[PDB]
């Protein structure tokens, strides 16, 4: 794993600081949001991330898709069983119970992968979870209330919503994760490698372009402890 | 001509990050 | 309406602008024959 | 009624909390569906209506004590548009005077 820099960088116009000059926090306020976003930015990328490119296209890859590996990727390289490309039969996709017959629910699905792609010693760990964005876990929930339950179903599948596991592990929301994908895998198993001494941050008072830039680069790397319970699935034709 | 439009700041909230 | 806020704006009009970002910001880029070229992100937008 | 589109209307309330309002604010305890007295009085009338076993009436009496829609507790408003459903938590909604 190559902890390899990632140039993030913001510049304040002066005349956005001046126009807004009257909102006296206004400037240390945008510091805070963009910290906020940087943080999560920089989980973005540890799912869509798919290459390091030279130079970073924010209209080709407004995903950040080629900014670094996220462990997505890292999948997709080392351990390529890990990563269910394709369903049983299907064409270049995971279609669901709804073409036909194969993996049925979604439960079924994080099920084969817990039992059949997680190696064995971890897919009984109590610990292992399941990332998912908002489209197919809400998705999947959502046809447990439009089949038109009756009463005591209506109870269950409210009880089941509120237990956000899907098929028998603990969901985690996450967002900009790559929706018709599914992670399954330990929270402890996944992990930023930072360079310590890569933080080159700097704040440069650029009146030559007047601007008040500010700099970091940093040196990161997501990176998979063990593949041995690292597995997902892609392309989850989730039919309605 | 037309009253001043007296403006606040809200901080717009991005999306939780506690992952 | 007991749940409802009722504040006492003193203006007609008036607004309240939120302060977000435009998307990603952090990406990478190779300087041996380019420029850390840094782009500003920061929208706001406001209801009346 | 036909097809599947929403199916009853508890599917409708999830589909709009977990697409439309915001995905961190989807899961506010105090998010509440406002909506008129008339419209639930109209989706939870099936469960007393389709001739249901026994165990599925006190099932069903047990849901209409809980007002909650979806999964989310509802707010019954006079005066709300027929055919119309809101969805928000009830400090959103100011009125500057």
């Amino acid at each position: 794993y190559r902890c390899e820099q990632t140039n993030s960088d913001t510049h304040i116009t002066y005349q956005k600081l001046d126009a807004w000059a009257k909102f006296a926090d206004f400037q240390t306020r945008i510091r805070d949001a963009i910290i906020k976003r940087q943080a999560l930015d920089r989980i973005m990328i540890g799912f869509n991330g798919v290459s390091r490119a030279a130079t970073s296209d924010r209209v080709a890859n407004p995903m950040l898709q080629d900014v670094n590996k996220g462990w997505l990727q890292n999948l997709r390289e080392q351990a390529p069983q890990r990563v269910m490309k394709e369903g049983k039969a299907a064409a270049g996709k995971i279609t669901v119970g709804g073409a036909g017959a194969d993996y049925g629910n979604l439960d079924a699905l994080v099920y084969d992968i817990t039992n059949h792609l997680v190696e064995p010693w971890y897919a009984e760990d109590p610990d292992l979870v399941v990332v998912c964005g908002r489209n197919l876990l809400s998705d999947k929930y959502f046809p447990l209330v439009n089949r038109d339950r009756d009463p005591v179903q209506q109870i269950a599948a409210d009880l089941i919503i509120s237990q956000k596991r899907i098929g028998n592990l603990p969901a985690i929301r996450v967002p900009y994760f790559p929706a018709n994908g599914l992670l399954v895998t330990r929270l402890d198993n996944l992990s930023i490698y930072y360079q310590e001494g890569g933080r080159r941050r700097t704040i440069l008072d650029n009146a030559k372009r007047d601007r008040i830039e500010n700099y970091e680069s940093s040196n990161d790397a997501y990176v998979i402890e063990d593949l041995a319970c690292a597995a997902m699935a892609e392309n989850i034709a989730l039919a309605a | 001509v037309a009253p001043s439009v007296q403006q606040k700041l809200e901080t717009k909230v991005q999306e939780s990050s506690d992952f | 309406l007991k749940s409802i806020n009722f504040y006492g704006v003193p203006e007609q009009e008036g607004e309240k602008i939120g302060l977000g970002v435009s998307g990603p910001v952090a990406s990478t880029t190779d300087t041996t024959q380019q420029d850390r070229e840094t782009s500003d992100i920061s929208t706001m937008d406001g209801r009346r």
